[PDB]
RNA sequence: CGCCACACGGGGUAAGAGCUGAACGCAUCUAAGCUCGAAACCCACUUGGAAAAGAGACACCGCCGAGGUCCCGCGUACAAG
RNA sequence: CGAGUGGCUUGCUACCUCGAUGUCGGUUCCCUCCAUCCUGCCCGUGCAGAAGCGGGCAAGGGUGAGGUUGUUCGCCUAUUAAAGGAGGUCGUGAGCUGGGUUUAGACCGUCGUGAGACAGGUCGGCUGCUAUCUACUGGGUGUGUAGGUGUCUGACAAGA
RNA sequence: UGUCCCAACGUUGGGCCCGGUGAACUGUACAUUCCAGUGCGGAGUCUGGAGACACCCAGGGGGAAGCGAAGACCCUAUGGA
RNA sequence: AGCCUGUGUACCAGGAGGGGAACAACCCAGAGAUAGGUUAAGGUCCCCAAGUGUGGAUUAAGUGUAAUCCUCUGAAGGUGGUCUCGAGCCCUAGACAGCCGGGAGGUGAGCUUAGAAGCAGCUACCCUCUAAGAAAAGCGUAACAGCUUACCGGCCGAGGUU
């Protein structure tokens, strides 16, 4: 199904788990990737910046996440760096699949809703911004503009 | 192809019973289609003197029988125009079995055929009897 | 043939539309106007897009019928009618006392009406009346 | 699926009215290459005969063979170019300037024209002249006329009069070449125009039919099947769809079919000769004898017989001219039979 | 901006309106130099180049009527020459100088003459398997190397193994 | 159902192949300029077309007479016309 | 995974018509779209050639005949350069057909106590009207340009 | 074996012109339209353009969601049989 | 969804007149008759009343000349098309690019391997000459050769680069 369904906020919030059941699991697999031994210790601090508020499907957040820390491994399975997907899919979306009669839809899946300027992903890489292509990468499979952002680091 | 040398009026029709002239055990032979022929909405494709066609075998021998193979069309009822404006036809309507490189697939050819044809299928020329 | 224009433009290097416009204006005063070397007039614009729309009114049409003309001769005029009630009594009346011409037929020189001249030094891309109606296919009598 | 298929009848010689002039007038006229000449000629069609020719066409695997070959007998007797039309380049295109005639008429040929009692050839040529000084003047084209009363045949007297452009070397020497032509009565012939052998194109006004359904006129099918028995035999299946609401043009429908205009291409001129040597026993059907000057044209000719047909050089041909073609036999057998 | 081209004294460098003509011992040539606001002028010595804009596309087009002038500077002194090489593998490629035209015959066995007309007044000289294009508008002589080059161009079968045809081998 | 006839070639382009060429010293088919290049486009060819309201042009005849309609014998024409 | 375009399928909605806008399919006849099946011109190739595969421009023309089925669709055969798809009130019943759907007769299976029911099957089962306007194909009579004969021009229009 | 390929010619009665006889259907008005748009979303009449001299004869029926029938389907009525 | 169903308000319904191409509810505006005048929304090149108005800049696509909207589409993604503003670094002790010349030896390092010599793999990666020159960044060879990057010098002359 399209994102077309699901990205816009114009919903009421739906989380409450103890009066809504059946609800898919997600599909990320991690939050925290490379070396969550460590902490961001590192010269470096890249972030994903969304920059318009929508909802993003569990879905999306799996394939970009993976597009990017999959792509990651320019660095190596066990390189250098701590790779962070801040957000996490707590609104349950339905779809009513009778017509228009009875038509509350049923769980079909949860989705994260982020705000116009949140930073979806935060790496943490030493000056070796492999990272900033892992990103190129991530918001391509997500539905807003991205702005991809440096914070720690004046070594330009 | 090579021009017949000699004006036809298509004789024959997909569908058509014409006769098999030659021993091939194959007697009775019917039009399927008309090699490199295509015609136009509702039209029957047509068949005449010189054409290979392609046909089925609906009288003959059990072996030969239903088998779908390939032929050239020696003899037509249907008038032809020659250089000379005289117009030829003939007493029925045959066809020769014949193969891949055209040679006829029987060893003799019965009845006339049309010299024109000659012109065309050299080895069934050269297989005929009589050549009108 | 033989026609009292009480002002007689000349095209040649002018904008087209902007010629008009003035053109229609006076029209509607009253006055007989004569557009010389319509062949020679221009229009702003890439020749390339320019064309096509031109080429498309041609093109356009049906039974009832669409007449779009092809000569400089024309194309003038059209964009004159374009912009008078040529179906009113008055509107009519001005086209009527409006005529265009290749080349000129008379022995006084046009005047050139301001603000409707195009500075070919400063300017590349223009197409000229002329060259639009070799394109649309007319044949280049002048 | 409704398989495909071309539309019914050409849209290219419409619309599909009867003819303005029962004269036919070229709407082209062939290329200013060799010598200057009058670029046409006229005659009356008579009927058909074949004659028996051999292979002229030398990548023919029979050239040289016997071959028979329609052929449409046309009385070509000689004309008159009676004045020499001059044209002038304006910006509207070609407009006559003025005419150069003689004096010397044919006895009938007020039958058809105010003949010109008075005339100023002198002038004429003059302002012709200095047109072409001035470099303004168009095309020359000759006031041409035919002589019905040299063919027994045919029934009229009262000329045919038509225009032929003259294409010669430089103006200059065709303007002359023409004004040659005219002053001494414009009497010209078959043989000064084409050879046997030569391609030309006969134009002409076809037989007509009156008004004829769609069927016969544009080709249409008949009702087929059962529905050729419900009350529907000739007639299209519709004139069109919901929509547009209304009908178009391009839907063949009944009328005016026959008499019209047009000019058939490349036709070859296997002889031009004069007496009675292709006459047919009995008589050509609805003719009569021939027996003057005649031409044999290549196969069919637009028009019945009697018809006024035009001939003018081929202005698009395919094959290069091969001259007198050999004729071995030419039918005298009679055409009822 | 404004740029000049010092003349060589081999030169004299005419013209009137947009156009600039150059004459040398080696020949003329004239040219058309036309962009909005840019002039052209033979001031003497010096040709002149200048304009009252400095945007990107105006200044692209003054480097390049620069580079045009000097070019035929060049020509009408120097000239230009092209240098090519007819090469085949089974079929004798025969390469001929017929009228304004280069006739090839027998490219890869073909019965029917490939060829094209020379632009201006190029010379193309051919000894042997040799070719020399040359003449003082670069323009000209660079469409005529170029277009002999085409005339062999080949896209029904595979180039690396149909290498037949001319090529151009030494550039100015 | 029989028989005859129904191009080529120019011009400008698309995709594409290139030339000269700068922004950007180099490079670059492009930005300005240019050479080529489709059954497609324009012309060519056929057909209609003075009701094209800028309602056309030329020659001759005629304004007390040119020419035309009706009439009569007929069709190369035609449902009336 | 994300972003879209179309309005051919299917679904949703109930705005329009219940003093009725005649159904499906087919047929016949006309116009069109391009997301191109063939043909023209091209690019790449895991492009030797030949035969292909993929892509670009491109809608001029072509895209046909048959066996089962009411079929649309689809399956199948032989031909073919190829036998492309889609819009026009799912174009087209004041044009045709009437095989199916969808009246009244009847049968079977299933369901029902029964009447009777069943996008289950099955046999049979009707196609009205003299065109006022408009539209177009062709044919005339007048007026305008402003006497006559003959010959032309060519704004534009049609073509595959 | 003309059902078809693929249509042709012919026969008779009409049709067409003339004398005589002489209805009906249908009609809010206006009305020479076409392409697009708009509008209760299916316009000869609104809006913008395009085209358009008037009248008449023959035709085959594209449109007037053509004429004919207060939908026989479907729902609704504290309707009927 | 020009959907279904709430709520507050103003409007249409039952609201003219001006504007919006047309158009119930968008804008101005709420309106007795008649008359003069000035504005509102909106508009001032023509059609069409009023500017081919002024200072300045951008755009080359006919973008655009489309407030709102079933109605006016255009997205993610991309752009050395062009204009403007900022920051860092390099530069007349000559930068960036290009062209010319130099790119040397111990030495074809050792190791492995028949072999390996900058460049199969492994280890190391040292010092000489010098104004430069890797125990070699990319091709290339069976392995060499050959062709070039790094690095230096010259020519040139002004901004260059991120
Ligand atoms: C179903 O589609 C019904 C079937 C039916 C109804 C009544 C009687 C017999 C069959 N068909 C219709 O409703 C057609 C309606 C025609 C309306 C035309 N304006
Ligand atoms: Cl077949
Ligand atoms: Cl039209
Ligand atoms: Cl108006
Ligand atoms: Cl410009
Ligand atoms: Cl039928
Ligand atoms: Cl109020
Ligand atoms: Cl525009
Ligand atoms: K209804
Ligand atoms: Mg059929
Ligand atoms: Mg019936
Ligand atoms: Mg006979
Ligand atoms: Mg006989
Ligand atoms: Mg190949
Ligand atoms: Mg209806
Ligand atoms: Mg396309
Ligand atoms: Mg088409
Ligand atoms: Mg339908
Ligand atoms: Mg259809
Ligand atoms: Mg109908
Ligand atoms: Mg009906
Ligand atoms: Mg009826
Ligand atoms: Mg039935
Ligand atoms: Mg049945
Ligand atoms: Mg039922
Ligand atoms: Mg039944
Ligand atoms: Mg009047
Ligand atoms: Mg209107
Ligand atoms: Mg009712
Ligand atoms: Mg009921
Ligand atoms: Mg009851
Ligand atoms: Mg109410
Ligand atoms: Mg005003
Ligand atoms: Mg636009
Ligand atoms: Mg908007
Ligand atoms: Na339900
Ligand atoms: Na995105
Ligand atoms: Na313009
Ligand atoms: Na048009
Ligand atoms: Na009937
Ligand atoms: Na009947
Ligand atoms: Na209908
Ligand atoms: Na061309
Ligand atoms: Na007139
Ligand atoms: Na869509
Ligand atoms: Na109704
Ligand atoms: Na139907
Ligand atoms: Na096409
Ligand atoms: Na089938
Ligand atoms: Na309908
Ligand atoms: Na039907
Ligand atoms: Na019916
Ligand atoms: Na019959
Ligand atoms: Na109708
Ligand atoms: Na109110
Ligand atoms: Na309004
Ligand atoms: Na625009």
């Amino acid at each position: 199904k399209p994102g077309a369904m699901y990205r816009n906020s114009s919903k009421p919030a739906y989380t409450r788990r103890e009066y809504i059941s059946g609800i898919p699991g997600k599909k990320i697999a991690q939050f925290d990737m490379g070396n969550n031994g460590a902490g961001p210790t590192y010269p470096a601090q890249v972030e994903l910046v969304v920059e318009k508020p929508v909802q993003i499907r569990h879905n999306a957040l799996e394939a970009a996440r993976v597009a990017a820390n999959r792509y990651v491994q320019n660095s190596g399975a066990a390189a250098n760096y701590k790779f962070r997907i801040r957000k996490f899919p707590f609104h349950v979306i339905r779809e009513n699949k009778d017509g228009m009669r009875a038509p509350f839809g049923k769980p079909v899946g949860t989705a994260a809703r982020v705000h116009g300027a949140n930073h979806i992903f935060i790496a943490w890489v030493n000056p070796d911004p492999n990272v900033e292509e892992a990103w190129r990468r991530a918001k391509m499979k997500v539905t807003p503009t991205i702005n991809i952002d440096s914070s720690p680091a004046g070594n330009a | 192809m090579e021009a017949l040398g000699a004006d036809v009026t298509q004789g024959l029709e997909k569908g058509s019973l014409i006769t098999c002239a030659d021993n091939t055990g194959a007697r009775e032979l019917k039009v399927i289609s008309v090699h490199g022929y295509s015609g136009t909405k509702n039209r029957h494709p047509k068949a005449g003197l010189g054409d290979k066609i392609t046909v089925s075998v609906t009288k003959g021998t059990p072996e030969m029988r239903r088998q779908v193979l390939e032929a050239v069309v020696v003899r037509q009822r249907k008038p032809i125009r020659r250089p000379d404006g005289t117009r030829v036809k003939f007493e029925d309507n045959a066809a020769v079995i014949v193969d891949e490189n055209e040679d006829p697939r029987g060893t003799e050819l019965k009845g006339p055929i049309a010299r024109e044809v000659a012109q065309r299928f050299g080895s069934v020329a050269s297989a005929a009897t009589m050549i009108v | 043939a033989e026609f009292d224009a009480d002002v007689i433009v000349d095209a040649r290097d002018c904008i087209m539309g902007r010629v008009a416009s003035q053109v229609a204006e006076q029209a509607l005063d009253g006055e007989t106007v004569a557009v010389v070397n319509a062949e020679r007039a221009v229009i702003t614009g890439r020749e390339e897009q320019i064309v096509e729309k031109y080429e498309k009114r041609v093109d356009i049409g049906n039974d009832n019928g669409y007449f779009y003309p092809k000569r400089p001769d024309g194309i003038f005029k059209r964009t004159i009618r374009g912009m008078l009630p040529h179906k009113k009594q008055r509107g009519r009346e001005a086209f009527e006392s409006v005529r265009v011409y290749l080349g000129n037929p008379y022995d006084e020189d046009g005047e050139v009406l301001d603000g409707t001249s195009l500075d070919r030094l400063s300017n590349i891309k223009f197409v000229t009346l002329g060259e639009i109606s070799e394109t649309l296919g007319a044949n280049k009598t002048w | 699926p409704q398989p495909s298929r071309p539309r019914k009848g050409s849209l290219g010689f419409g619309p599909r009215k009867r003819s303005t002039s029962e004269t036919p007038r070229f709407n082209s006229w062939p290329s200013d290459d060799g010598q200057p000449g009058v670029q046409g000629f006229a005659g009356y069609k008579a009927g058909m005969t074949h004659v028996v020719l051999v292979n002229d066409e030398p990548n023919s695997p029979r050239e040289g063979m016997e071959e028979t070959v329609p052929v449409t007998v046309i009385e070509t007797p000689p004309m008159r170019a009676v004045a020499l039309r001059a044209y002038e380049d304006t910006p509207y295109g070609q407009r006559p300037l003025t005419e150069v005639w003689t004096d010397e008429f044919h006895s009938e040929l007020d039958r058809t024209l105010d003949v010109p009692e008075d005339h100023d050839p002198d002038a004429a040529e003059e302002q012709i002249r200095d047109a072409h000084e001035a470099g303004d003047l168009g095309d020359l084209r000759l006031i041409t006329h035919t002589v019905p009363d040299a063919v027994p045949s045919v029934p009229k007297k009262k000329p045919d009069v038509m225009e032929t452009r003259v294409g010669g070397g430089s103006v200059s020497d065709r303007l002359d070449h023409a004004l040659d032509i005219v002053e001494d009565g414009g009497e010209h012939a078959m043989n000064d125009i084409f050879r046997a052998g030569e391609y030309a194109d006969v134009a002409g006004v076809t037989k007509g039919k009156g008004t004829q359904g769609p069927v016969k006129r544009w080709g249409v099918q008949k009702r087929k099947g059962k529905h050729a028995r419900q009350g529907w035999r000739r007639r299209i299946g519709n004139l069109g769809p919901w929509n547009p609401s209304r009908v178009r043009s391009t839907v063949p429908q009944q009328g005016q079919t026959g008499y019209h205009q047009r000019t058939e291409l490349n036709k070859r001129l296997i002889d031009i000769g004069e007496g009675d040597e292709p006459t047919v026993d009995g008589g050509f059907v609805n003719y009569g004898e021939v027996d003057g000057p005649y031409t044999l044209v290549k196969g069919s000719v637009p028009g019945p017989d009697k018809r006024l047909v035009r001939f003018r050089p081929a202005v698009r041909p395919n094959d290069q001219p091969r001259l007198d073609p050999e004729v071995r036999y030419v039918s005298n057998e009679s055409n009822q039979g | 901006p404004r740029v000049e081209l010092e003349i060589p004294e081999d030169v004299d460098a005419e013209q009137d309106h947009l156009d600039i003509t150059v004459e040398g011992d080696n020949g003329s040539v004239t040219r058309r130099l036309w962009y909005p606001d840019i002039d052209v002028s033979v001031d003497g010595d010096t040709v002149v180049i200048e304009s009252d804009e400095d945007n990107a596309k105006t200044m692209s087009t003054i480097g390049t009527f620069q580079s045009h002038i000097e070019n035929m500077f060049h020509g009408v002194t120097e000239g230009w020459e092209y240098g090519m090489e007819v090469f085949y593998s089974h079929f004798p490629m025969q390469v001929n100088v017929e009228g304004d035209e280069v006739v090839i015959e027998n490219f890869l066995g073909e019965k029917a003459p490939r060829r094209t007309t020379i632009h201006g007044d190029t010379d193309v000289e051919i000894d042997g398997e040799e070719l020399t294009v040359s003449g003082p508008d670069i323009e000209a002589v660079g469409q005529t190397a170029a277009d002999i080059e085409q005339l062999t161009r080949i896209n029904d079968k595979d180039v690396r193994v149909f290498q037949d045809g001319v090529y151009i081998t030494r550039k100015p």
